[PDB]
């Protein structure tokens, strides 16, 4: 919950997805 | 303790995971299909690097007045 | 301007499809018919091609590519005369290279297939004749060449 | 036809795919089952050789 | 850092901004004329290299703003007119004979009444 | 120049053949295990 | 409680799709002269 | 974006202009591309420089070529500068198709296409079209 | 006008790829000499 | 050399020198390119604009398309750092 | 399950395939498995290349490596190069992804369920690595196999309807070779001569009558010693020089390998008789003397005295001197001065270019070559732009020639790498101290100080 | 000269004997050691290494 | 073009050539199975 673990392995994996769903969807943007 | 290899296998972090992943990764196909980022941080569209008036690259050319001098080359 | 959604089009079956850059299109973007998914021209022998096939110009551009070749023939007896071998290697290639695309394009009837193989042969003899320096056989070999041309320019 | 006899062949060729290696691998199922393989086997070269002829009398000529 | 060619910059786009305004002022277009307050604000800002050149001007600015905030069609007139005259802004057409304006992208003049290139 | 010639060709020749019959005389036993 | 010869399977397969739609997109679209 | 007023080109030599559909853009690009790119790409001549397709070289040609009339005229017969010789026979043609086998698959709606795009490149990136490595 | 060519690339790939993992796994199930 | 004087003539202005200017200089006078500039720069000098007439060889229509703009021309000095580049100057 | 772990062989599960030394039956299917792959490849290649092709493109335009040899040998092509009918290639894939079938079911029986090593019920095919006879019977039986591969290319040039031949007289076409040469001299001067500039060794080989003789040589020769190696056993010198082990002989083949494909490799940069440059494109050489011969005929065309101008170092602009007095073409293109080609010939005198051809008799055939390949050259990179490295995105091509240099290249280097592993484990295995130093019994401490 | 293609580049008499008399020299004090070489099927061994002697 | 008959099968064509790196990573894939013995 608190440990220092969980709050690592989570704070940079979360960004780590919403980036990936990011450019996933650029990838379909035209001129 | 519970090494790593105990997790990959413990059912309730699969299904946490099944309903928590997802609205992340829609969450930012939204973001990117509402057109929120080039708001937020400032990139231009890809049919607003010109502009009707300006047809030239508008780069800031001053220090202290950056805030009018980067309205006016917005879209002033 | 204040806010607006960028274009979207997944891989040219949702989406606009036609935005000056799709790419795995393979056509469904044009009204017209192509040879194939991955080629980007129509069928030759379409109705509303400009080309048509074996008009006046492709017949006298062939007919003149003959005689001309026939008086190039005209020369190589004297070269053998001469013992000048490159001379007779280089006549055959410089202008008669367009003498096959000729020939095969003015051939139809088998008694000209059989001309036209006979020629072919005979030149090709010269030729090997002429690069092994012996002059009968070269001087044989063309005469039999121009002979041979000749008739296939009278069955024409 | 032909468009048919190959999507027969096309269908017996993955049938024949997947089916043999197993057979192979498992002890005693390869001493058993030498009855049908032999079958489908000649349909194999049953379907190439009509495709074949079908073939070569559509386009001679 | 500031230099020559910053002045440059800013003289060009912003004097030919303020110079398209003289039909406006002319006969007057109060709202139009105001719409130019951060054209007026960057030329004294970033066109001047000099203190008491930079102090006149900015008083000149707020005194035409002044008269514009008043339907005053004389003393606005009167006060574009005397800043035209100190700060030397007129409207500028190129040639190509004697012209060269730019040669490649980034200028401010690449698309411009200013921009003439000669290609050999 | 061709003296030059002579003598490069012999000493080249020489060298290649010394590594040449030096590899025949059976290499493979001359090890610490024979 | 899968077997830990399964879960790569999967894993490799989306990254396998991952990687295949971005080279694809360098062929097409933004970015694609 | 590529509004109708940057989508207007000169047709005849008279001066009437016509408006370019956006699909027509798309095939001449693709098309030009294909078949000419590889002496002509960025619009200049790689087997004689003197002679160029940017539109102060096509004005000064004899025939007039800053049209779309003429440039399909050209396609279907050319000539030389000076419009006194022909040079159907080192240049792609319809006349000499039976040389080039390229040409043996074009309608008039892709000659149409092609001089489009010709004409339309010089509107969109300006000074670059022709211009060489300068730029 | 449906570009039926992209979805026959797809499926096509995507059964050739099932097909190996299938034969793994009926070799896995049935206890064969893996 | 440092300084040239008729360095205006070489196709950078209004006016040609028969002398000295390069092929390309011809380009902007329509109808004259292929056929009459091959024929002025490659004979020898010129005392006169005049004596271009006299080329031996000359058909009519070179003769009336070099009429045409017989304003534009001049003869100068020979210059032989500048004459022996007159087909092909390096320059494409 | 025993042989099959790392408890009962060594060898663990990233080196596996080393198990299968000791075992005959087994590796017999591997080889047979791997032959079948090759085989499934260049089916699936060639139709794959026949289901995009398209007819307004030259071949070099198009990203294919495999219908060129198929047009060179003879098929479904027309005079000047032209493609007429992809029907045979469609024949042959067919052939090709049909008997892939047969190989792999023979590869997967003989690997899965067939006896595990074949010195017990069936002696004929059955060896030890060790007993030299039966080792130079096989050898013997596959050379046997090569030369008569190499006698039925000879049929297929001279009987079975020709190949392609680029220097024809009156356009490349197709043709009988009716006189090849036996002259051994020739060919064993092909051999036998220097690499270097001028000579190029076997790369030079410039008329079929050649290649010809020199295939009926190889196999005569391939035929004659299989049956030798048959019939005798090593001699005295050759047994004390090797090692006798399986390592040793994948060495010694890996060694051979590499130095082929270097050969091949250069083959494809260099050659163009055997590579017919309307089928492959332009090579590197011939592309800069088509920029000098299409602007040699410009400037000539415009009015120009082509024989006496002067370059910017004095040299001359067109036409120069080779150091050895024959006319070539001038520029930086000095250094390919050995260049020929079936669309310059026409113009060579005994002594270098000719200058009354050059002035009045060149063809426009010819200036449509040179222009063509002018524009053609191998240059590009690795996304397929092509050009010069400068140039902008506006063309798709990258050249066959540079592919197939490059990647046989590569390959050829990492065999060596091969021959040198493999070769040093061998005879490390062999004297018996791969596995480390003895520390009862260590060499260097019983040796002289120095 | 430089571009013909010799074998080996021998263009004279002397080149060739030279090349004849290092291979024959060196051949020859290896067979001093070597000479006595027999094919009889009881010099042959069943290993890897050629231990037996010479 | 294919011959007019097999037209219909280019999907398959298009991707037959890969199938030898599929070769390779089911290589790999049986390892795993057996947990790498
Ligand atoms: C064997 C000796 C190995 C040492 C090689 C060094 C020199 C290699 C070299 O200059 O090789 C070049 C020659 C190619 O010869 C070229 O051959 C050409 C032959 O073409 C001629 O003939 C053709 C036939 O149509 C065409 O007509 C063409 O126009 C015409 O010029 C010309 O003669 C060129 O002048 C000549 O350079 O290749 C060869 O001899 C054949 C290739 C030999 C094997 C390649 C050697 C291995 C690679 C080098 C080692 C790699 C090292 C790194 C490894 C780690
Ligand atoms: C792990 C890293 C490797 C993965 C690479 C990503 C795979 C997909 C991208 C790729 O590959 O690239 C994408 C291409 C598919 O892209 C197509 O690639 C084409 C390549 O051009 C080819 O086609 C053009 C016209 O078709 C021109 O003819 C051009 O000359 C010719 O090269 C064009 O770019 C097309 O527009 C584009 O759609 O896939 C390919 O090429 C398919 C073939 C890939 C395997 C080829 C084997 C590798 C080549 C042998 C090794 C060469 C060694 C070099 C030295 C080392
Ligand atoms: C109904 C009878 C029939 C007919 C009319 C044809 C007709 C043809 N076959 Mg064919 N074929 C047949 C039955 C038939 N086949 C059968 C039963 C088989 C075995 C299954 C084959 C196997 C076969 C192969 C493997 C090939 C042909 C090919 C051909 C074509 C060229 C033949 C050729 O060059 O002669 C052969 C010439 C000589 C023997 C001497 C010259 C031709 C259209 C060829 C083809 O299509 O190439 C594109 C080809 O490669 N055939
Ligand atoms: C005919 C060629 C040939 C043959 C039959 C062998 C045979 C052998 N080698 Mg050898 N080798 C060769 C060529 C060959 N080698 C070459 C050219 C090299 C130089 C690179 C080597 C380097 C080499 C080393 C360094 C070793 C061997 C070993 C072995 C033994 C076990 C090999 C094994 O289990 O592989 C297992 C196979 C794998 C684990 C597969 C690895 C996957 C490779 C690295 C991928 C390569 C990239 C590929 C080109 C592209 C990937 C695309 C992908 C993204 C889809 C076996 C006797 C090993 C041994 O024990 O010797 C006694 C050993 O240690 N060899
Ligand atoms: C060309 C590639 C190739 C080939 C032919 C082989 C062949 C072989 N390997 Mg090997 N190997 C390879 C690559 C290859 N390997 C690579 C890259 C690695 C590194 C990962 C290994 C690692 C490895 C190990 C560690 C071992 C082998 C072993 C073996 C042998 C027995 C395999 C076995 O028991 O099957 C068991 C496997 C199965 C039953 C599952 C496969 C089922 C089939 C064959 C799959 C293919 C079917 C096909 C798609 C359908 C076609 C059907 C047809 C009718 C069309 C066999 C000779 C073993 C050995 O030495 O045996 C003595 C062993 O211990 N290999
Ligand atoms: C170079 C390839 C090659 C080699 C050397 C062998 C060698 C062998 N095979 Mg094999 N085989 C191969 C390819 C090969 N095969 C292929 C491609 C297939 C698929 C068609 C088969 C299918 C096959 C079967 C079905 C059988 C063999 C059998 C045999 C063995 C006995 C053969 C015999 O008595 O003939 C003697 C011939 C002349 C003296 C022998 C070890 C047999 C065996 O060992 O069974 C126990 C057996 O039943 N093979
Ligand atoms: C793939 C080709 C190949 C390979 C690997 C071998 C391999 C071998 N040959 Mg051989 N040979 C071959 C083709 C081949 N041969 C051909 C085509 C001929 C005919 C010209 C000969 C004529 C030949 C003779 C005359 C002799 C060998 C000998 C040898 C052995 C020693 C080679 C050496 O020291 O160098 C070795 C087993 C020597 C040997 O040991 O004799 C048994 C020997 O005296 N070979
Ligand atoms: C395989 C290796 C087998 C040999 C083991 C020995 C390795 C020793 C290392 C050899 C290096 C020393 C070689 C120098 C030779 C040299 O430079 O020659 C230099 C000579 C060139 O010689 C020059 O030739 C010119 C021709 O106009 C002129 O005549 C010059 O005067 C003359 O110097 O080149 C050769 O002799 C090359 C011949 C060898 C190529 C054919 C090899 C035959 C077998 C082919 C199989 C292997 C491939
Ligand atoms: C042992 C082993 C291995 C290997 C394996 C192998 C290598 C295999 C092979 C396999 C193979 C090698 C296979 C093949 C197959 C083939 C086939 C199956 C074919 C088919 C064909 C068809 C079906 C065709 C059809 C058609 C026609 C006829 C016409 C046209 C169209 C088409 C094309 C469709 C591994 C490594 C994995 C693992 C370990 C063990
Ligand atoms: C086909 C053809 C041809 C060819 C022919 C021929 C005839 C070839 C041959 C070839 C050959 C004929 C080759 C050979 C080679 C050889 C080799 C390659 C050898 C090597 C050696 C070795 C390897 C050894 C080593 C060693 C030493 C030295 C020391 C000791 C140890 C040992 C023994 C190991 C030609 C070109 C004409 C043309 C085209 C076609
Ligand atoms: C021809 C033909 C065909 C085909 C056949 C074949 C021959 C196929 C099979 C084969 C196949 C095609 C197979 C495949 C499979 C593969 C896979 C799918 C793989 C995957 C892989 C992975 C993903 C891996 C991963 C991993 C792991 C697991 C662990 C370790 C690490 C790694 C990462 C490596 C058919 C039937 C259509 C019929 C027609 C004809």
């Amino acid at each position: 919950i608190f440990t220092f673990r969980w709050l690592a392995v989570h704070g940079l994996a979360i960004p780590t997805v919403f980036f990936l769903g990011g450019i996933t969807a650029m990838q379909f943007i035209q001129r | 303790e519970r090494p790593f290899s105990d997790i990959i296998t413990s059912v309730r972090y699969w299904i946490i995971h099944t309903i928590t992943i997802p609205s992340l990764f829609v969450s930012g196909w939204l973001f990117i299909s509402t057109g929120l980022a080039y708001d937020v941080f400032g990139t231009p569209r890809p049919n607003e690097y010109f502009t009707q008036d300006r047809q030239q690259v508008p780069l800031v050319n001053d220090r202290f007045s950056a805030k009018q001098e980067l309205e006016d080359l917005t879209k002033g | 301007a204040a806010g607006e959604s960028p274009r979207f089009s997944v891989f040219g079956v949702i989406g606009d499809g036609t935005s000056y850059s799709e790419g795995a299109a393979y056509g469904s973007d044009q009204s017209a018919e192509t040879y194939s998914p991955y080629s980007v021209y129509g069928k030759v022998g379409s109705k509303d091609a400009l080309f048509e096939a074996g008009n006046a110009g492709e017949i006298a551009r062939k007919k003149g590519y003959i005689v001309e070749s026939q008086k190039r023939l005209k020369n190589l007896p004297g070269y053998v005369e001469k013992k000048q071998w490159f001379n007779v290697k280089d006549e055959l290639t410089r202008y008669m290279y367009e003498t096959r695309g000729a020939v095969r394009g003015l051939a139809q009837t088998p008694e000209q297939k059989k001309l036209a193989k006979a020629f072919f042969q005979a030149i090709e003899e010269a030729s090997l004749q002429a690069t092994l320096k012996n002059g009968d056989k070269c001087a044989a070999a063309s005469a039999d060449s121009i002979k041979l041309l000749d008739q296939f320019y009278a069955s024409l | 036809m032909i468009t048919a006899l190959t999507a027969l062949f096309v269908l017996v060729s993955l049938a024949l795919v997947v089916t043999v290696p197993v057979a192979l691998a498992t002890p005693g199922e390869w001493e058993t089952s030498k009855d049908q393989f032999n079958k489908i086997f000649q349909l194999w070269v049953g379907l190439v050789v009509a495709i074949a002829t079908a073939d070569g009398i559509s386009t001679a000529i | 850092a500031k230099s020559a060619a910053t002045q440059s910059r800013a003289r060009g786009i912003y004097g030919q901004r303020i110079a398209a305004l003289e039909s406006a002022v002319n006969a007057g277009d109060f709202g139009a004329v105001a719409a130019e307050k951060n054209a007026f604000i960057l030329f004294n800002s970033g066109a001047i290299a000099d203190k008491s050149k930079k102090s006149e001007a900015v008083k000149q600015t707020n005194a035409i703003f002044a008269a514009i905030r008043a339907k005053d069609a004389g003393a606005l007139k009167s006060a574009y007119a005397t800043y035209k005259g100190a700060n030397d802004i007129k409207v500028i057409v190129a040639d190509k004979e004697s012209g060269q304006g730019y040669s490649n992208d980034y200028d401010f003049k690449a698309r411009t009444t200013l921009g003439t290139i000669y290609v050999r | 120049m061709l003296t030059l010639k002579i003598l490069v060709y012999t000493t080249v020749i020489f060298f290649v053949s010394l590594f040449i019959f030096g590899f025949l005389s059976s290499d493979p036993s001359r090890n610490p295990n024979r | 409680r899968v077997p830990l010869w399964l879960v790569g399977l999967v894993g490799g397969f989306a990254v396998i799709t991952i990687v295949s739609l971005f080279i694809y997109g360098s062929y097409s679209g933004l970015g694609s002269s | 974006d590529l509004d109708e007023a940057t989508r207007t080109v000169v047709t005849d030599s008279s001066g009437n202009t016509t408006v370019l559909t956006p699909e027509q853009v798309k095939r001449g690009k693709r098309l030009f591309n294909a078949t000419c790119g590889a002496c002509h790409t960025g619009g200049i001549t790689k087997t004689n420089p003197n002679v160029g397709l940017d539109p102060e070289a096509l004005s000064l040609a004899t025939p007039r070529r800053d049209n779309i009339s003429a440039l399909v005229d050209y396609l279907k017969n050319p000539t030389t500068y000076d419009g006194l010789e022909s040079i159907a026979e080192i240049h792609p043609s319809i006349k000499s198709a039976d040389i080039y086998p390229r040409m043996r698959s074009l309608t008039d709606e892709d000659l149409y296409s092609i001089a489009g795009h010709i004409m339309l490149q010089p509107k969109i990136v300006a000074e670059k079209w022709g211009g060489g490595k300068i730029y | 006008m449906v570009n039926w060519q992209v979805i026959g690339q797809l499926v096509s790939t995507g059964a050739i790829m099932l097909l190996g993992p299938a034969i793994i796994i009926l070799l896995a199930l049935k206890k064969g000499n893996l | 050399v440092v300084d040239y004087e008729n360095v205006a003539l070489l196709g950078g202005s209004q006016t040609v020198d028969l002398n000295n200017a390069n092929v390309r200089a011809y380009l902007r006078m329509p109808g004259m390119y292929p056929a009459a500039a091959g024929k002025i720069v490659t004979h020898g000098p010129y005392k006169s604009v005049a004596d271009v007439y006299n080329i031996p060889g000359l058909t009519n229509a070179e003769k009336e398309v070099i009429k045409k703009y017989e304003s534009r021309f001049t003869a100068k000095a020979v210059a032989p750092e500048y004459a022996i580049d007159r087909i092909n100057n390096g320059l494409y | 399950i025993a042989g099959r772990d790392i408890e009962s062989t060594g060898f663990a599960w990233w080196s596996g395939n080393a198990r299968l030394i000791n075992v005959s039956g087994k590796l017999l299917g591997a080889h047979v498995a791997h032959a079948g792959l090759m085989v499934f490849w260049a089916g699936a290649m060639i139709l794959f290349e026949v289901s995009h092709f398209v007819p307004e493109k030259p071949l070099y335009e198009q990203g294919f490596i495999c219908m060129q040899h198929l047009a060179t040998l003879g098929y479904g092509i027309g005079p000047g190069g032209e493609i007429t009918s992809t029907v045979p290639y469609f024949a042959v894939g067919v052939i090709h992804l049909i008997s892939s079938a047969v190989l792999g079911f023979g590869g997967i029986y003989h690997s899965l369920l067939g006896p595990d090593t074949l010195e017990e019920s069936f002696p004929f095919f059955g060896y030890d690595w060790r007993d030299k006879n039966k080792m130079t019977t096989i050898l013997g039986i596959h050379l046997c196999l090569l030369g008569l591969g190499a006698l039925l290319l000879v049929a297929k040039a001279m009987y079975l309807g020709g190949v392609y031949d680029t220097w024809a007289p009156g356009g490349g076409d197709v043709r009988y070779i009716t006189t090849p040469t036996l002259n051994p001299i020739v060919i064993f001067g092909y051999v036998f001569r220097s690499p270097f500039g001028g000579d190029g060794w076997v790369v030079s080989v410039n008329n079929m009558e050649d290649l010809v003789g020199g295939h009926i040589w190889v196999g005569i020769l391939c035929i004659v010693g299989g049956v030798w190696h048959i019939f005798t056993k090593p001699f005295s010198w050759a047994r004390r020089a090797f090692v006798w082990s399986g390592e040793a002989y994948l060495s010694y083949s890996l060694a051979a390998i590499s130095l082929m494909g270097f050969t091949a490799s250069l083959y494809a940069w260099y050659n163009n008789t055997a590579y017919p440059s309307e089928l492959y494109g332009p090579t590197g050489p011939e592309a800069s003397q088509s920029q000098a011969f299409t602007f040699l005929v410009r400037d000539q065309r415009l009015g120009a005295n082509v024989s006496s101008a002067q370059g910017p170092t004095g040299l001359g602009k067109y036409l120069m001197r080779s150091p050895s007095g024959e006319i070539i073409f001038g520029g930086e293109t000095m250094r390919f001065w050995d260049l020929r080609a079936p669309w310059v010939e026409p113009l060579r005198g005994p002594n270098g270019l000719d200058i009354n051809k050059i002035k009045n008799d060149i063809q426009p055939w010819q200036e449509r070559r040179a222009a063509e390949y002018m524009t053609h050259a191998p240059l590009g990179s690795l996304n397929s732009v092509g050009g010069v490295a400068t140039e902008i995105n506006s063309v798709n091509y990258v050249s066959p020639r540079s592919w197939l240099c490059c990647s046989h290249f590569f390959l050829g280097f990492f065999f060596l790498i091969g021959h040198w592993w493999h070769s040093g484990r061998a005879r490390a295995a062999a004297a018996g101290f791969e596995k480390g130093i003895n520390r009862a019994n260590e060499p260097v401490l019983s040796m002289r100080p120095i | 000269t430089e571009g013909t293609n010799e074998w080996f580049g021998v263009d004279d008499i002397r080149v060739l004997a030279v090349l004849f008399i290092g291979h024959y020299f060196i051949l020859s004090l290896w067979l001093g050691q070597y000479g006595n070489a027999t094919e009889d099927d009881d010099a042959d061994f069943f290993g890897e290494i050629d231990y037996t002697g010479s | 073009r294919l011959p007019e008959a097999y037209v219909v099968f280019s999907p398959l064509v298009d991707v037959f050539p890969v199938i030898p790196v599929f070769f390779l990573l089911l290589a790999f894939v049986w390892q795993a199975a057996v947990g790498f013995r």
